[PDB]
RNA sequence: GCCCUGCAGCAGGGGCCAAGGGUGGGGGUGUUCACCCAUUAAAGGGGAACGUGAGCUGGGUUUAGACCGUCGUGAGACAGGU
RNA sequence: AGCCGAGGGAACUCGGCAAAUUGGCCCCGUAACUUCGGGAGAAGGGGUGCCUGCGGGUGUGUAACCCGCAGGUCGCAGUGAC
RNA sequence: GAGCCUGGGCUCCGUGAGGGGGGAGAAGUCGUAACAAGGUAGCCGUAGGGGAACCUACGGCUCGAUC
RNA sequence: AGUGGCGAAGGCGCCCGGCUGGAACGGGUCCGACGGUGAGGGACGAAGGCCAGGGGAGCGAACCGGAUUAGAUACCCGGGUAG
RNA sequence: AUUCCGGUUGAUCCUGCCGGAGGCCACUGCUAUGGGGGUCCGACUAAGCCAUGCGAGUCAUGGGGCGCGCGCGCGCACCGGCGGACGGCUCAGUAACACGUCGGUAACCUACCCUCGGGAGGGGGAUAACCCCGGGAAACUGGGGCUAAUCCCCCAUAGGCCUGAGGUACUGGAAGGUCCUCAGGCCGAAAGGGGCAUGCCCGCCCGAGGAUGGGCCGGCGGCCGAUUAGGUAGUUGGUGGGGUAACGGCCCACCAAGCCGAAGAUCGGUACGGGCCAUGAGAGUGGGAGCCCGGAGAUGGACACUGAGACACGGGUCCAGGCCCUACGGGGCGCAGCAGGCGCGAAACCUCCGCAAUGCGGGCAACCGCGACGGGGGGACCCCCAGUGCCGUGGCAGCCACGGCUUUUCCGGAGUGUAAAAAGCUCCGGGAAUAAGGGCUGGGCAAGGCCGGUGGCAGCCGCCGCGGUAAUACCGGCGGCCCGAGUGGUGGCCGCUAUUAUUGGGCCUAAAGCGUCCGUAGCCGGGCCCGUAAGUCCCUGGCGAAAUCCCACGGCUCAACCGUGGGGCUUGCUGG
């Protein structure tokens, strides 16, 4: 019987959203806690050695990122372990590479490169408010992070808006709204990686989450949660998608 | 639970003592050449199954259904049993002999590589017959339509020059 | 050990196996009778599930009684009609619900004493 | 199944056929208990002895039962010392 | 304590002297004897008004009550049982 | 005519004769068999003093008779003898 | 709150003087009840009787032959 | 006296009088789907048998007799108890 | 292949059962050349007992100190820190919110990890190693002296918790929640340490949130038994409290009389649950050891300490039952971990090599450790591809003589391969030589009317039936047929079986209508109109892990196998 948590994770028990062979060995890299979920990230480990090849073994990788050769979200990170997620930003410089995970319309994450431009923009969407002790407001983002605001400028920010921010420094830049006229690209669910413009919103009774509907520009509507809608531009994007 | 086992992927008759299917197979079993019943049996697997697929797909309502038969009847032309213009009737008419005309073995007799059906086996098994490139030595390997025409001697055997004694008494027949 | 875990005892009324143990998660602890004391006050500290802290009062002394948003520490004298049990008046045990007399009057505590280490009461009128 | 000899023993062919049966008592070893098992083939009895150990089989019948003409019986001998019967009676081995 | 032996020893069998001491406990039965158990050095047999009711007990037996079986016409009897 | 007797417990005797054991009240729980009325108090088990208090029933009742519970304490023993 | 002892309930197994019927098995003893109107037509139900098949009485059925 | 009739079935035959149940026919009469089957439950139910009380002609299990028979615990005959 | 055949008669048609003929699993007889892939091998009886060796460690950049060489460098142990609660084994118990699925916690905990906002002030102490002296058969262990820390303690400040009165800034579908102000009180932090260097790396404490992992609740769903019919007495609820991380008869005091049940309670039996598997044309029947997710247990049973987490397989205490060492005073152990052994049985392997790959813990890192994992050894475990010669002439009826050829396989060797090996792959030399059996032979059912022996004996036989002196049915010889590195025997499941029948059976005479009626639940119910929209139908959102199943393409010679993608499966739940 199981005394307490689990460390250990098998090939078969991973995760969907990975791009890894089940069959040919027994175990696999558990991440460990950190921003994003568990059926939302990918470990560091997989990305240099299984996606952009450039390492072969695990000691290898392991090097590599003990010498600072790998950002994200412009900070150094060590731990083949800390999980990547979506909208962020993997950079090497000694490469001049640049790259941008998303998913497919099948789940899956990728990596679609972009420019050392847009590589210094992140944005993110708002999860939660709270008030906090000295009268102020934090945001709850969507990667697990927070943002601290004055009460001032408390009716600007709401829980579905997006904020696009300086990653490193992480200083605000060009708030966006959620309309009825505004850009989206959904994230998790049957209609995922689809994009388009708000049409309708709807709210239920007694628990249930709301609902948006949404229009492709070949003119067709699909519906689907608003917590999966996320919100990158006005009347185009933002970013590279 | 209880996992996974591989299973056969060929059939025995219902009753081993009939006359009319033990003739058939006496008749068929001497004149291609085969060591077993498994062979035959297996290759009468392989017609049943297109045949069973062919009568789920027809009349099946939806897009997998439209995918499914344009992708069976693709394979058929691959492997040399249907032409191109055909359609999902004409596979409910094919037989086993055409399953056994389209191995090697086969192949490499009604090409004027060997004299004798056992002849080429032999030929297949010691590694004197080449595929586009390659050297296979499994007399059933169910030739393609491209690769018919790419059916030689291997560079390294003594069949391959044109003196050979055993290669000039098998260009004695034609 | 005190379990306080599960019922042996269906609704209909059948018997019930234990398929398992007793954790360690189910069990409680034995009850801190807060008595009006005669020369010190008596705390203790516990150790809890996630390697928390809780605070018993033994022994009790003064107590912090409120009249309309002011509070006063004053002495606690006997103990009056305890609705939860006949022998608490009589032992001087005080719970929540207990009426107790001060210097000043009469007042109704309003705290858990087994679980905050602390008589806060409120005067009646 | 594995037992010792005790009894060597012919019974009576039902009618209306005429011939003698050979058989033995066997007393298991998982039980204890007491079966009758038949010897097959032509003097399979003479490479028996008691205090012998055999290995008993089904003698092969309707409803896991009596077969042909020699009901009373469902068990048949297979082993004996560890070596089989038609190999003792065909003469191509020893009894140990 | 001794003698003969078909007494090698351990023992057995048969006989001579010897009456100082010992020879018990329990099971069914009213029993005496007889039978049985476990021990023991061995667990002898007899007499004394079948020693001993002005010493005890009171199971058996032979009164007066009653039951069964047999015998008898019957009243009734039984060295037959309760 | 009566009281106590260590260790064993009917080895006593025709026979457990005589003596001893149990013993009041409350609660729990109680077989075979049965003429379904009984057996049955079957059997078997736990409790029981004094003090300080709290409640209930009838009643106008700090009159009277009855019924439940907690805590404290003493003794080898609380239907303490009868 | 283990273990130990004690009583009760439920349940599985082994055994026991003697007796009961069942099923098989070359050839035995006594009868001759059922199939033909089987030599008293057969059979249901209830009750009584007899070495045994069986026999009688009351009520029924035809799955009973002859005219 | 019927190959007939009434009754849920078992079963019901002299005549007259009284009480009572159900069906068919005829019907521009009344209500307006109130119906079918029915686990479990209930009511009726030949003969024979039992309990309690009466009665007892004929027939007649058991029983007893005479015959027939190798025998006859039976068929046949004469008597007879329950019923 | 949506299938039939033999058997009751002197002969016939029926019913109805027995057998044959197909597949999968376990044991087993005879026989056996070679490779590849794979989730195979003490599960069934004994969750029975275990000799030996291994299965959990790491940090010297936390601290003081000893030794060996030139303050520096190497090595050992000690204190201290994190981990040892994962992984690995098994199927006893459990008919249960244990499992599956949908939801919930506004009723809860969380060390390692991420983000943000803030802090590191002032003092004290001991004690291992080291030195002296030891005791005890051991296991274990005493006294004195000296010393350090990221060891321990204390003050302060932050902060944590309770209560009362107000304000209404936040989230949310909805505030016993968060924020603001005041008041009365209990508990109460920290290592600016280490390294490089003339600031950078690794780190300590508080708070708000998330992630990871768990605890608790609910609706639906899935065995048999009436020769088990009434059960329950903290039992069902309420008021007030205790206790828990947290709701709760979880427990306590008081008031009531409720709760479950023929739509089968209670009791008894068997049994880890599912994804899955076998079979069948399908409906359906049956099973659930091996791989994944969940649960439970560590000789039986009970109880506790330390820790974020345990009532803790390789840590503790006791009772029972077993065993071992002893100097007889006393001590120690439980393989359902890898191998190995005894025992039980019809029934299951080497006391091997390695941390190179995949992963875990520790560590700034380099790196160390791991019977997990990987790699070989033994085995008729399952699947795929092959071999035991070919050609021509002649003679017979597939064989023999003759003359040539090839080398899969075999014998020997060089490379590559591999952690090291082995095998496998490329090449070279030799040489048709190095390699077929098992069952059957009367009908069903394919194949002998041939020969010798036995003489109602011996024996055969799924069933029918042979054998009593010319035996096509026994035994053997010679011939022949089925499958073929396999072929036969025993037991179990599905099918055969429309012999369990929804699809889809039957009840005058073959098994089978209650003796007949009246009626409770339940099932079935006349025609038109209006309404609702619960069942039913269509469209769409969120879920039903992966492996397994079907198809196409691509990579290992093709294949089996692996990968990319597209579909189903998940017997369904839920929002519009």
């Amino acid at each position: 019987a199981r005394k307490g948590p689990k460390r250990h994770l098998k090939r078969l028990a991973a995760p969907t959203s990975w791009y890894i062979h089940r069959k040919a060995y027994k175990w696999a890299v558990r991440p460990s806690p950190g921003p994003h979920s568990m059926k939302t990230s990918i470990p560091l480990i997989y990305i240099v050695r299984d996606y952009l090849g450039y390492a072969k073994t695990a000691r290898e990788a392991r090097k590599i990122l003990n010498e600072g050769k790998i950002l994200v979200d412009g900070r150094v990170r060590k731990d083949y372990k800390f999980p990547v997620g979506i909208m962020d930003v993997v950079s090497i410089p000694e490469t001049g590479e640049h790259y941008r995970v998303l998913p497919n319309r099948i789940g899956k994450l990728i990596l679609h490169p972009i420019s050392e431009e847009e590589a210094k923009l992140k944005p993110f969407r708002i999860n939660n408010k709270r008030m906090v002790k000295g009268a102020k407001v934090q945001l709850n983002l969507h990667d697990g992070s927070n943002h601290l605001v004055s009460l001032a400028e408390k009716d600007a920010y709401k829980t579905s808006y997006t904020v696009i921010m300086q990653v490193p420094e992480r200083q605000i830049v060009k708030v966006l709204p959620f309309e009825v006229g505004a850009y989206v690209f959904v994230t998790q669910g049957k209609n995922v990686a689809r994009k388009g413009k708000i049409v309708e919103v709807r709210q239920f009774p007694m628990g249930w989450p709301d609902v948006v509907t949404i229009e492709d520009e070949n003119g067709e509507l699909f519906d689907t949660l608003k917590e999966y809608a996320f919100v990158i531009g006005k009347d185009k994007p933002e970013i590279s998608l | 639970g209880d996992p996974k086992r591989q299973r056969k992927k060929y059939e025995t008759p219902s009753h081993p003592w009939i006359k009319e299917r033990l003739d058939r197979e006496r008749v068929l079993k001497r004149n291609y050449a085969l060591k077993n019943k498994k062979e035959l049996w297996r290759h009468e697997t392989q017609l049943k199954e297109f045949r069973r697929r062919a009568r789920r797909l027809l009349a099946a309502r939806g897009k997998q259904a439209e995918i499914e038969r344009q992708q069976l009847l693709q394979r058929l032309y691959r492997l040399g049993l249907l032409p191109a213009d055909a359609v999902l009737d004409d596979v409910l008419s094919l037989t086993v002999e055409d399953v056994l005309e389209r191995r090697l073995q086969t192949i490499v007799y009604r090409k004027g590589l060997a004299r004798t059906m056992k002849q080429a086996r032999q030929l297949i098994v010691h590694g004197h017959i080449e595929v586009n490139g390659q050297v296979i030595r499994s007399p059933g390997y169910l030739v393609l339509r491209e690769e018919e025409d790419t059916i030689t001697y291997a560079k390294g055997s003594p069949f391959a020059k044109e003196g050979h004694p055993e290669r000039m008494v098998i260009e004695q027949a034609k | 050990a005190i379990w306080q875990g599960r019922s042996l005892k269906k609704p209909s009324g059948g018997r019930i196996i234990l398929a398992r143990k007793k954790r360690k998660r189910e069990l409680g602890r034995e009850p801190a009778n807060t008595k009006v004391g005669e020369d010190r006050e008596k705390r203790k500290i516990i150790r809890t599930y996630g390697g928390n802290r809780k605070v018993r009062l033994v022994e009790a002394l003064y107590a912090n009684v409120f009249e309309g948003g002011k509070g006063k520490k004053v002495k606690i004298l006997n103990v009056v009609e305890n609705p939860a049990n006949r022998q608490y008046a009589r032992r001087n045990i005080i719970t929540k619900g207990a009426i107790i007399e001060t210097e000043i009057g009469k007042a109704i505590v309003t705290s858990r004493p087994g679980q905050d280490g602390v008589v806060n009461a409120v005067l009646i009128k | 199944a594995r037992g010792i000899v005790l009894e060597k023993i012919a019974v009576e062919a039902k009618q209306p056929n005429s011939a003698m049966r050979k058989a033995v008592r066997v007393q298991l070893i998982k039980n204890g208990k007491v079966v009758t098992a038949f010897t097959p083939g032509d003097g399979a009895i003479n490479h028996i002895d008691e205090h012998d150990e055999v290995i008993i089989e089904g003698i092969g019948g309707p409803k896991g039962g009596s077969m042909g003409d020699i009901p009373g019986i469902r068990y048949k001998v297979v082993k004996v010392n560890r070596v089989s019967l038609k190999e003792l009676v065909k003469g191509r081995k020893e009894k140990p």
